[PDB]
């Protein structure tokens, strides 16, 4: 029974991205409802995120970007085309009712979670609302409008010394890496698929520059990686980083679009190994901060996030889903875990040894402290 | 990868002697709705949850909020549970019928569906759409 | 080799000692008729021929010349019956290697070239006879393969006689057909509209009192299948956000029929057809693929695309039950070379060996074991992409990609569809060429201009379509590929206006 | 590839058979020689009888065409051989003959007598490869008499540079005027003493050739010995890296000339003509020009591009120095071919390579530029030891990759010898590439990466780490694999970064 605080609002489940769009902000509400039927509330605090504002939001983004996101509305759609087409808030990040309201809700959740973590009141802070780690400084990308994990890390940096960022999401966390590509107080470790995938960044040879050299550990993979390989690649590198970096706060972005068979997913990882990875990072009793981000199949996302919330609390849960409003929604297997698909992995053992050895050489160059 | 002050963040500096002064000054940015009670076991909570379910129609969130509203006192919660009507989105049968018609005519475009249902905000029809598809 | 040393002794492997001999024989042995030692006379005319080339190229002459009978040692040997002109063509082929096969004079060359065992000409004539059997001789060439044991022609002349069994029923040649041929033509899935039961009953009705108990042996072996040979059309109506999937059915009674529409409503890009069902990559994010069904109009779900690309080439291959995707563009104007292939029975997307030169927006044509990447655009080091002209051959059995040397007569965006061996090609500035991969040559076929053209091939005839629909005459041209007889069909009530993709 | 409009594939067309060269060429070698029917001519040479076929012989050699088609069943050839004519018939029928050094000249004379042009050219090349000093005045006599200009030049180049010890041979004393004029007017070296050769040739019959003597003096040219083997390496403790310029002598005394000792750094150097070209500087772009006699470090135009571990190959045919492959500081293996002109001091581009390689070995072949091995990029994020042979033409500016591959891979150093491309690599195994007939040979070495330099007809292979085993400078006889050890008189190097041939 460790003190874990949780953030949820009833408004985040209503915002709609449009017809035929991958990301559905209704998934978080069903994830909360699955927790709302497992009894996990009895051993975990539940808070309501506050609606964000401008001055705490402008700490990273430019003023004109926030002004646009405040002034946007679907009613003057055919009146401000230039402003849309410059800031890339068009067909890749569709506009809708209360877009800035969505940004307020997610930003308030993540920043208040950082305020809880940074005050030694709650050890592990969980917020599945935010985690949008693709928004850049003055432009939207990857369905992410405002970069919340960067704001959370910026808040943690005012009190802590060194903050370690962990990225399990299938996409490259370019948004967080872009902001901290020069500073020396944040180490961003991102495991992302890159043969041609979105966003195409995250090459091996891009490690850092300026003051922040060797303070960004990128790690490419290939499609179809199974569970045992992923564990064998996630245990050594994380132990090595936490041995030579000694951070005081770990912000883990627990992505959920790397599971077995999402619409934009490509990996072949089950919930069991994903939970084993997060438990591995959790087993270092550091001040944690969970985030969301990603996830494009509502059933799999709900199952994965409910099992992650269960493992963060160290509570065993039955495999059979309980009496609720979502009997036929989760069918027909009615279970919690997901069987792996038939995708054939393309990352051989020798490739994995070579990439781990290269990362070890890169990390040996960290200055002694 | 781009480099420039127009892309990266302006990191604040660290002061070892400033952590305590800054920590105790900031407010708790959030309102509490539930806290665990160690003296309150699971049996009577499981009973009271079905109590709120079947005769009065309370859902999980509103029923659990009342427990903290009375500081985890089940008896007082039973006393005051009929006094508060759990105000839902009042979807009358006619509202379901026109929502049915509008979905068939226009599809997933809820902005247009608002036109035949002007009294309901979009954030409310999306919730009913996800609840109906069950 | 450790034994040979270039300064003491080595073996001189001469790679030019095939051109010199083959040119010396065609130059010195034919243009002046010297060194003749055998005289072959066919139908009066006297020939002078050299025993060496003949005996070294056709084993039949090797057996005739090197026999032990005293008739062979006589100077003049007489061939009983081939022809006057056919034997001239055969001598021309044996010496030079270039013979002008004609449609009027092919079957004679087929039988004779099989009698003399010139297997290369025999195979070429087999293919060229498989090309030109429409319906009329489809039960006379079939009988010319069962008697000669050439199963490829026997299959290609059964496929085109099964699908016309209705009209073929009344012909007396079908009525005089022996049992084995009828058993082999019926037991392969006669189409539903051909009335095979009427055909078998009419075949018995010739002598029913002698074959009545013999009749039911075939009724217990008849197979039935429904007509599912289509020409799928996709195109939006330029005003409605939903792009339909009109499914044309090609009939033989000058009435090309239209089946039910599908009308998916997201977006359409780079679709493919395989078997009897349509595959389409689409959605707001072009990664998810829908699987359409023809009879039961439903939009099923399949495994989404694992990678990110646009303007790629979807090629169907029914040989190993796969759908290949090749080439493409990668979101930063970088042309990629990578082929991911999908299996219908497993819903998995794996990789294979990569292409040599990356192309995008090309046209692919299946050839029952070889996937051809035709044209498209290729990268240029001057920061740009130029209209490409390369013919990239991607194998699917051995998985090796190689680039053919010769190039197309034109370049740019193009659409291709196959016809019985060939890869027909059309592009902007109408000029219909007729690719042929086995002997690597082109032809041409002018089109009536008085707008990019689309090609779909079905029922033996080739239908070319327009992009802009404003009613000139019917904007749907039925082309006869033999005599270039460009006719115009009806297009009964097609409501299309853009015609984004036409699938063969 | 001809878009013919007359032919239609459903009516008529021309069946161009591309397999109708193998069938006849195999049918003749199987049916006409293995069991010998269809024989209609009988050629008897030195008692032994042949049955042959006038068709093939008259279709391959024009002399037999003029013979058979003139205006008896058995015809006897006057004088060729028993074995040479057997080899000639075997080549005419099959297409493979085993050329030997002992019976080569006879085959050359006969193959030119019967006008088999391909074997005549192959014998010309193979006989040009094997003239050291002994028959260099006998082969020259068989080139002027035979009108074979390439062999005549090849047997004159190797005879001009050995004029000192060739003076006392009586064959040179009985040498007619024209060949002497042509061997003298080519730039006889300084140490060969040409004037004493002139006087000694006249001294046979001076009272009859005295007035004829001065006709050659008015045509003699003089030049100094400037055939060098440039060595570049540091001494592992001094920043400046020297450029010792060896001079190869024929009296078992390899001489060392003056050093130059540039002081910045050296990477990817080359040699052309008689001077040295080097790439160096703190930023690897500025280029120095080294002169041997007048020891100076001249300046040339810098590199217009940015690359590392690239291959510099000399092309004296068009007075241009090329640069292929390399690495562009982002671990991206580039394929860009830039060339520099000596007389114009410009740095322009050409076509690009097909597959990019880095750190290979380049060998000029008097018209084609060979990229040998190295390491090629892998889509598996890394570099594997490459094995392909990349061809880069310099006359037509075309690039293509040969199908066959090397027997090994990795880092390697290459040098040429009169037609060939000699190769050594790690784990010594001397292979002898031959591009004209596409075959490999091997030459074992007595067992550290090795280096190869070519001069004076022999090959010299060096070591990287010196520490004195015997001399660390091996002279190899490429004919009988006679690996001997030279002196290396007072070489003070310790690294041997590059060896320029
Ligand atoms: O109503 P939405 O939230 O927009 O999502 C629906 C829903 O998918 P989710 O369960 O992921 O929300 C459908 O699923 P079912 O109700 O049929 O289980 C799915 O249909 P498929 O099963 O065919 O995927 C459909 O997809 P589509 O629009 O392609 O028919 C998809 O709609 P969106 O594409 O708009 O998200
Ligand atoms: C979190 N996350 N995960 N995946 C994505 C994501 C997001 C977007 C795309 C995407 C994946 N795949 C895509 N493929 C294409 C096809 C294509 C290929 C090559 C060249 C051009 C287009 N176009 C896409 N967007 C267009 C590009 C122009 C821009 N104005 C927005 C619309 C996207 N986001
Ligand atoms: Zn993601």
């Amino acid at each position: 029974r460790r003190k874990v605080c949780y953030y949820y609002d009833g408004d985040v489940g209503n915002y709609y991205y449009g017809q035929g769009h991958p990301m559905k902000p209704h998934r978080i509400r069903m994830t909360h409802n699955l927790l709302l039927n497992y009894g996990l509330y009895r051993k975990m605090e539940i808070y309501r995120p506050h609606k964000a504002n401008a001055e705490e939001m402008t700490k990273y983004h430019s003023d004109d970007y926030i002004k646009f996101l405040r002034s946007i509305r679907p009613d003057n759609m055919s009146e401000y085309s230039k402003q849309m087409q410059r800031f890339n808030v068009g067909e890749d990040c569709p506009v809708f009712d209360g877009l800035f309201e969505f940004c307020q809700l997610s930003t308030g959740g993540s920043v208040a979670s950082a305020v809880k973590l940074n005050k030694q009141q709650t050890d592990i802070a969980v917020n599945w609302a935010g985690g949008l780690h693709h928004a850049k400084k003055s432009e939207a990308s990857g369905f992410c409008y405002v970069n919340d994990i960067v704001l959370a890390i910026l808040e943690l940096l005012k009190y802590h010394q060194r903050v370690l960022y962990i990225d399990i999401d299938i996409h490259h966390g370019d948004g967080v890496e872009e902001a901290f590509y020069t500073t020396d107080r944040v180490m961003t470790v991102s495991f992302h698929k890159y043969g041609e995938y979105f966003p195409g960044t995250g090459d091996l040879r891009d490690i850092g520059a300026g003051k922040g050299k060797y303070y960004a550990v990128n790690y490419p993979l290939r499609d179809g990686i199974d569970d045992e390989s992923y564990e064998a690649i996630f245990k050594p590198v994380m132990s090595k980083v936490m041995e030579m970096f000694q951070p005081s706060a770990v912000v883990l972005q627990c992505g959920s679009d790397s599971l077995s068979g999402d619409r934009l997913g490509c990996f072949n990882l089950t919930i069991k190994g994903h939970a084993k990875c997060v438990e591995f990072v959790k087993s270092f009793n550091l001040p944690m901060l969970m985030l969301g981000g990603g996830g494009y199949t509502i059933r799999n996302v709900a199952r994965c996030w409910t099992y992650e919330t269960a493992v963060a609390l160290d509570t065993e849960i039955p495999n059979e889903l309980p009496y609720n409003d979502y009997f036929e929604y989760f069918g027909p297997d009615f279970k919690l875990h997901i069987s792996p698909s038939n995708m054939t992995n393309q990352n051989t053992n020798e490739y994995l040894e070579k990439i781990k050895q290269r990362l070890f050489e890169n990390l040996r160059m960290l200055p002694h402290a | 990868m781009r480099v420039g002050p127009q892309y990266q963040a302006v990191v604040p500096d660290f002061d070892p002697a400033k952590l305590a002064r800054r920590s105790q000054e900031r407010d708790n940015l959030g309102m509490l709705v539930w806290s665990p009670n160690q003296n309150l076991s699971e049996a009577k909570l499981d009973e009271y949850i079905a109590i709120a379910k079947e005769k009065h129609g309370y859902n999980m969130e509103q029923a659990l909020g009342m427990l903290f509203w009375h500081k985890h006192n089940i008896e007082k919660s039973l006393a005051d549970l009929p006094n508060f009507t759990p105000f839902p989105d009042e979807w009358t049968v006619e509202d379901k019928v026109l929502f049915e018609q509008a979905f068939s005519f226009h599809g997933k475009t809820f902005h247009r569906i608002q036109q035949m249902l002007p009294d309901k905000s979009i954030a409310s029809l999306v919730k009913f759409y996800y609840s109906w598809k069950k | 080799s450790m034994d040979e040393n270039y300064f003491v002794n080595y073996t001189f492997k001469d790679r030019s000692h095939s051109g010199r001999v083959a040119q010396g024989i065609m130059k010195l042995c034919l243009e002046e008729e010297l060194f003749a030692d055998v005289t072959i006379s066919v139908e009066g005319r006297e020939f002078q021929l050299h025993r060496l080339v003949l005996s070294a190229q056709s084993c039949f002459f090797r057996s005739m010349f090197t026999s032990n009978l005293k008739e062979a040692h006589n100077r003049v040997i007489v061939l009983q019956d081939v022809s006057e002109s056919v034997f001239q063509l055969l001598v021309d082929y044996i010496y030079h290697g270039t013979v002008k096969l004609r449609a009027e004079e092919l079957q004679e060359i087929y039988e004779v070239s099989d009698m003399y065992q010139l297997t290369s000409l025999f195979e070429e004539c087999s293919r060229f006879l498989a090309r030109t059997v429409q319906v009329g001789n489809c039960l006379q060439v079939m009988w010319l393969a069962d008697r000669h044991s050439d199963p490829e022609l026997y299959t290609a002349a059964k496929h085109c006689a099964k699908t016309h069994l209705a009209q073929l029923q009344n012909t007396e040649e079908f009525l005089h057909l022996p049992h084995r041929l009828l058993t082999d033509i019926i037991s392969d899935g006669v189409p539903c509209s051909q009335n095979p039961t009427e055909a078998i009953e009419a075949w018995i009705n010739f002598n029913k009192e002698e074959r009545e108990a013999f009749a039911e042996s075939l009724r217990t072996s008849l197979k039935e299948i429904g007509e599912n040979v289509h020409i799928y059309l996709i195109g939006k109506e330029s005003s409605r956000t939903h792009s339909l999937a009109v499914s044309l059915h090609c009939a033989e009674d000058d009435s090309i029929s239209v089946s039910g529409q599908n009308s998916l409503c997201h977006q359409i890009t780079a679709a493919c057809k395989h078997g009897g069902d349509l595959y389409v990559v689409g959605g707001s994010i072009p990664r998810r693929m829908w699987k359409c069904n023809n009879a039961t109009v439903d939009w099923e779900w399949c495994a989404p695309l694992p990678r990110d690309r646009l303007q790629h080439t979807l090629v169907s291959v029914p040989g190993k039950d796969a759908i290949y995707s090749l080439g493409g563009k990668t979101l930063q104007d970088t042309l990629s070379n990578a082929v991911i292939y999908y299996r219908v029975g497993d819903n998995v997307w794996t990789e294979t060996t990569q292409l040599e030169v990356a192309v995008s927006g090309a046209a692919g044509a299946n050839l029952n074991g070889i996937i051809y990447l035709l044209g498209g655009e290729e990268n240029d080091l001057d920061f740009f992409t130029k209209p490409s002209r390369l013919i990239q051959c991607f194998d699917t059995e051995t998985d090796k990609c190689h680039v053919k040397p010769y190039v197309l007569p034109f370049a740019g965006r193009m659409h291709a569809a196959v016809h019985k061996d060939l890869v027909f090609i059309v592009a902007e500035g109408d000029s219909l060429v007729c690719y042929n991969p086995l002997l690597d040559s082109f032809t041409r076929l002018c089109l009536p201009e008085a707008s990019l053209w689309k090609i779909a091939s079905c029922n033996g005839s080739i239908y070319v379509f327009r992009d802009r629909y404003k009613k000139g005459d019917a904007n749907t041209y039925k082309l006869d590929p033999a005599t270039s007889a460009v006719t115009v069909t009806r297009g009964i009530k097609v409501l299309l206006t853009n015609l984004q993709f036409v699938l063969a």
